[PDB]
RNA sequence: GCUUUUAGUGGGCCAUUUUUGGUAAGCAGAACUGGCGAUGCGGGAUGAACCGAACGUAGAGUUAAGGUGCCGGAAUACACG
RNA sequence: UGAUAUGAUGCCCUGACGAGUAGGCAGGCGUGGAGGUCAGUGACGAAGCCUAGACCGUAAGGUCGGGUCGAACGGCCUCUA
RNA sequence: UUGGCGGAAAGGCCUUGGGUGCUUGCUGGCGAAUUGCAAUGUCAUUUUGCGUGGGGAUAAAUCAUUUGUAUACGACUUAGA
């Protein structure tokens, strides 16, 4: 449908996000994450804390560096969800894993590029009201990760400047409305109207 | 003659052998190597520093557990080593084919090596004595030398084929009308 | 104008396969906008062609196509089985591939 | 020029070449058929090298066709070749690999003049 | 197995589309009714609907009728068996013993 | 010898073929199919190219025309699979066309019976076309899929 | 239906049911059948024996046991808790 | 079996079946030597060897081209180890 | 060309002014065939190479030698118009 798709992962849950990001690689769609550390997993804190440690003891016994790596970051303990849903060993695998990238927060380019959500991975409408859930950028917080601060300051401003953005096309919309229904009961509109349009 | 695969041309080049010469075939093979390819006076002035420990020939097949050295370095190389038997065998059908180029009229200051193969020559048995009575082999592992020296000349002309194309009736078509339609 | 396209477009997804053993005489086709197996009985033997790039020219172009047609419907989400002239090149899983409204019953 | 015949389908093109015949210099590619208690070509796992058969063998129709369409006949001299003077469409001469330069330019000659198909013509021409 | 009470209609598909005749062995599809006056004129029965008529209504010669019909060679179900385990009775939700005149459903299926 | 000789050899005499029975009966052309109706060519030269439909020839072709003074499509076959048949009409009633056959379009540059003949029945169906606004316009523009056509779905 | 002659074998092991010894055992010993051994193929991730199904070379269809979020072919299907 | 044309173990019609260790039997492939035959091949190049060249056979294997080579060798019916 | 904004990976966004091409907003004139009833019927963007001429720029590292804050050999750390 488009060359790329970019995917607002704020109030999404880790895996049927993952799980549907990993589809679409392999059938050759590009696709970029942003805002990760708004990501959402089932469960209270706690447990998805203690997950976290039962993942971080599991290490190789004569030397920690070949044994199993543990990434801090929200995009990072995302990309885990997703890669182990990818055959990543494969030349097919790392070919779909290249069409991916994760980001904390929205960097340039994307922050002007329009995102979109993915309604079957989307908490809200997922999860039964009442139960517990957990946001990534807290759970990693927990584990190490260092930049949540520095994310949030520069999200605060990226989000004034969105701001402002919205408010000019939100007045413009205003005009361009105003002058289309001027427009209206004309010919040419009520002829469109019988269209369907 | 009938030496070792060559694509040259013999008119414009001169050549030189040695057989069954006590010379570690392991040793001169990369020495030989070396060379290869080589402007024939630079190669000269090569061996000679070899030989002075100034430069270092490269080992490259067989090298394991060598030591290493900084003169290895020109080459991208860790371990290279100053074989100077085996220089001194190169060197001397490096001179015989020099001499065979003058005698044939050819042109030294265009002399590049262009063949330079090295292999072996039968074994020659010596024994060893070892603990508890017993014996085993020692033995010499002697080379065959052969190389070619050749006059540099420019470039290759052109000389191709004309790549005959068969396009169909609707493909020939659309070519007619492009000049039809444009320039 | 803009937009010259005849076709349909299309994702080489997988061959036929089981769990641990695939078919490269069939290939799955994922159709743009087509959600239901009744959606994809209309594409039915349409013909379908993969088309790339070859360093080599050949009759004349650089451009070579590989033929083929819609077969039978696949599953319940609207993926197609297709069959080509000489089996797809599995390097192509993920690649595009067009499909065209002839032959036409409409 | 050949006797019409149905389209010829040879069934597996592929040679049979000895399990290991690629493993080890000491083994031949000449098919030969695995003996062993454990071997698992002989137990036919999936994965593994296939062995001749009887289901593979050729449509009796076109079994022994060359591509031509003519079944491939060896020749020595003319009174050899000759023997295929009333049957054409059928057979093929192929010339013997020990005949002569000088002799096959005379089989190749009375060849043309009975019409017979040649295989080798090209064999030992002086050119 | 399963089993139960073929309707007109199923024995009469079964016959002209799978029905095939013994003779010295040889397995002989039917497609002419001189085939069975041949092979079961003694007993009446000269056409493929005098063989019909004869299996459903229980004849007198329904051995020798119906042993002249080599076994009918049926396809898996088009539909598939609509139970999710067949080795069970049909009853509990399987696929075997008598369906009674549910067999008419799955052998339609197979033919 | 350097083999020996067979025993038997086949028989050279071809045999005849069986009678065939297989007859040649006419095609029936799908309903949306009626003269004077406009097609969208889905291939070849004039692939995308709306088209008006005049005859169906002996060879099951259909006798097609732009007009080429509209899009530039002459007189043509066009193969009756590779169409789109729209459900826009024009009456071809004043149009003559018996004389268009397979044999006229033997290939055996232009003719100028052909480019005469092309005259003749362009006028009377511009004549035609005419009476309703926008299709001339329509005739001469290009079908092509935009992004969100499906074609499963698109009335024609 | 009947006759002659001869190979290999004469360590066996497993599963449901019956069942002896033993606290018990992936232990030891019997009963009937079906299996592995001698046997690949689909399923149970993996596995001698379980489930399904027994193999000439192939094309099209349909299925079994088992599955259909993603790895992975196949509803992020419907329905009540 | 009907000549006047070429395989009677042949030719033609038809149906069913195809797992396999140990083991049995059958029909075939290949080698050294022997009887017979093709008045077989060859210094105008026998045999041999090399060759991600060609062709026949389910297969054992057979045939050709090209290179190298230098004095002998093969098809068929039979005999023999 | 004017003025301004953007450092999260800004490498892009906004604004001023004249020039210029197109405009399917509407109405005209001409062209299209014979690519023969379909054959992607070729219009994208990757890197590199060889000459031209328009700006622009005119080094270092290594070997050897040398120090010992270093060192098994390489490596390290000094020094040298
Ligand atoms: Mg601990
Ligand atoms: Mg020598
Ligand atoms: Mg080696
Ligand atoms: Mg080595
Ligand atoms: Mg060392
Ligand atoms: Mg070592
Ligand atoms: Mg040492
Ligand atoms: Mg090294
Ligand atoms: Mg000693
Ligand atoms: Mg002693
Ligand atoms: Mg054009
Ligand atoms: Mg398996
Ligand atoms: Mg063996
Ligand atoms: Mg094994
Ligand atoms: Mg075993
Ligand atoms: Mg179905
Ligand atoms: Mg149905
Ligand atoms: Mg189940
Ligand atoms: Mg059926
Ligand atoms: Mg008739
Ligand atoms: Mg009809
Ligand atoms: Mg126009
Ligand atoms: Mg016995
Ligand atoms: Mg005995
Ligand atoms: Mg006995
Ligand atoms: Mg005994
Ligand atoms: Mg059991
Ligand atoms: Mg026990
Ligand atoms: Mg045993
Ligand atoms: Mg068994
Ligand atoms: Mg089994
Ligand atoms: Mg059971
Ligand atoms: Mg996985
Ligand atoms: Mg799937
Ligand atoms: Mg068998
Ligand atoms: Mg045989
Ligand atoms: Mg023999
Ligand atoms: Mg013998
Ligand atoms: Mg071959
Ligand atoms: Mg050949
Ligand atoms: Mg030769
Ligand atoms: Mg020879
Ligand atoms: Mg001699
Ligand atoms: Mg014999
Ligand atoms: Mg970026
Ligand atoms: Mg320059």
């Amino acid at each position: 449908v488009e060359p790329v798709v970019v995917i607002d992962g704020k109030g999404h849950l880790v895996g049927r996000l993952a799980s549907v990001v990993a589809k679409q690689l392999l059938n050759g769609q590009k696709i970029v994450v942003v805002r990760a550390e708004e990501l959402n997993i089932s469960g209270e804190f706690f447990r998805n804390k203690l997950k976290y440690h039962d993942f971080l003891r599991k290490a190789t016994a004569f030397n920690k560096t070949r044994g199993p790596f543990h990434f801090r970051a929200p995009s990072r303990i995302f990309y885990k969800a997703l890669r182990g849903m990818v055959s990543h060993k494969t030349a097919r695998g790392k070919a779909a894993l290249e069409r991916l990238k994760v980001f904390e927060g929205i960097p340039p380019p994307y922050d002007k590029k329009k995102r979109v959500v993915v309604p079957q991975a989307l908490r809200v409408l997922r999860l039964k009201p009442g139960r517990k859930y957990t946001t990534l950028g807290k759970l990693s917080t927990s584990v190490g990760w260092k930049y949540e601060d520095v994310v949030a300051k520069l999200e605060a401003k990226r989000k004034v400047s969105s701001a402002e953005y919205y408010a000019k096309k939100r007045a413009f919309t205003k005009k361009v409305a105003s002058a289309n229904a001027t427009a209206a009961e004309s010919d040419v509109a009520k002829q469109l109207a019988a269209l369907g349009y | 003659a009938r030496y070792g695969a060559t694509s040259t041309n013999p008119a414009k080049s001169a050549s030189a052998r040695g057989s069954y010469l006590r010379v570690s075939f392991k040793n001169t093979r990369e020495t030989a190597q070396a060379i290869n390819g080589w402007e024939l006076t630079k190669a000269q002035k090569y061996l000679e520093q070899v030989l002075d420990h100034q430069r270092a020939i490269p080992f490259r097949r067989f090298n394991s557990s060598i030591g290493r050295t900084a003169q290895g370095k020109e080459f991208g190389v860790t371990k290279a080593r100053w074989p100077a038997k085996s220089v001194k065998f190169v060197q001397g059908l490096l001179q015989n084919a020099a001499a065979n180029a003058e005698a044939k009229g050819l042109d030294a200051t265009k002399l590049y090596v262009s063949h330079i193969q090295v292999n072996q020559a039968p074994k020659q048995r010596r024994r060893t004595y070892r603990a508890h009575g017993r014996i085993n082999k020692y033995e010499s592992s002697p080379s065959h030398i052969e190389l070619v020296v050749t006059e540099k000349e420019e470039a290759v002309a052109k000389a191709a084929e004309k790549k005959v194309v068969r396009l169909t009736s609707r493909q020939r078509g659309r070519i007619a009308a492009q000049k039809r339609i444009a320039a | 104008a803009e937009s010259h396209r005849l076709y349909v477009k299309g994702k080489h997804l997988s061959y036929q396969r089981s769990k641990r053993v695939n078919n490269p005489n069939v290939s799955l086709i994922k159709i743009e906008g087509v959600a239901t197996p009744q959606d994809a009985q209309f594409y039915l033997g349409k013909r379908i062609a993969y088309v790339y790039r070859a360093s080599k020219e050949v009759r004349g172009s650089k451009i070579r196509v590989m033929w083929g047609k819609v077969t039978r419907t696949h599953g319940n989400s609207g993926v197609v089985r297709a069959t080509f002239r000489n089996n797809l090149p599995a390097k192509t899983f993920g690649a595009s591939v067009r499909i065209f409204l002839y032959p036409s019953n409409i | 020029a050949s006797l019409p015949h149905p389209k010829i389908v040879k069934k597996h093109t592929k040679k049979f070449k000895r399990h290991h015949s690629d493993r080890y210099h000491r083994v031949a590619e000449n098919w030969r058929k695995q003996k062993g208690i454990d071997s698992v070509v002989r137990r036919r796992f999936r994965g593994n090298i296939s062995q001749p058969k009887i289901g593979y063998g050729s449509n009796k129709k076109t079994k022994f066709l060359s591509p031509s369409g003519h079944k491939t006949f060896l020749v020595a001299n003319v009174k050899d070749l000759e023997t295929l003077t009333m049957h054409t469409k059928t057979y093929a001469a192929e010339i013997a690999h020990n005949i002569s330069a000088k002799n096959r330019v005379v089989i190749l000659a009375r060849a043309k003049a009975l019409g017979i198909k040649v295989t080798n013509p090209k064999g030992r021409l002086a050119l | 197995v399963a089993y139960g009470y073929p309707s007109y209609s199923t024995i009469r598909q079964l016959v002209y589309k799978r029905g095939f005749g013994k003779i010295n062995k040889q397995r002989v599809p039917l497609s002419d009714n001189a085939i069975i006056e041949a092979n079961l004129g003694k007993y009446g029965i000269l056409s493929i609907d005098d063989l019909i008529h004869e299996i459903i209504t229980v004849g007198p010669h329904f051995k020798q009728a119906n042993n002249f019909l080599w076994p009918f060679k049926l396809s898996n179900p088009s539909g598939g068996w609509g139970v999710p385990r067949k080795f069970k009775h049909f009853i509990q939700g399987g696929s075997f013993g008598n369906r009674e005149e549910f067999i008419n459903k799955l052998v339609k299926s197979m033919n | 010898s350097a083999q020996k000789a067979p025993k038997w050899y086949p028989s050279e005499d071809v045999a005849a073929l069986k009678k065939t029975r297989k007859a040649a009966r006419p095609q029936k052309l799908r309903a949306s199919l009626v003269p004077g109706t406009v097609l969208i060519l889905l291939a070849g030269r004039f692939r995308g190219k709306r088209v008006v439909y005049l005859k169906h020839l002996e060879d099951n072709t259909l006798l097609i025309s732009g007009p080429f003074k509209v899009n530039g499509v002459p007189l043509r076959r066009v193969n009756a699979r590779y169409v789109i048949a729209t459900s826009t009409k024009v009456s071809v009633e004043g149009v003559n066309v018996e004389k268009f056959n397979v044999e006229y379009f033997a290939k055996e540059e232009i003719k100028a019976e052909r480019v005469e003949d092309q005259k003749v029945v362009d006028k009377a169906l511009i004549a035609e076309i005419k009476k309703t606004p926008l299709l001339k316009q329509y005739l001469s523009a290009s079908f092509s899929l935009k992004n969100g056509d499906k074609p499963h779905m698109l009335k024609f």
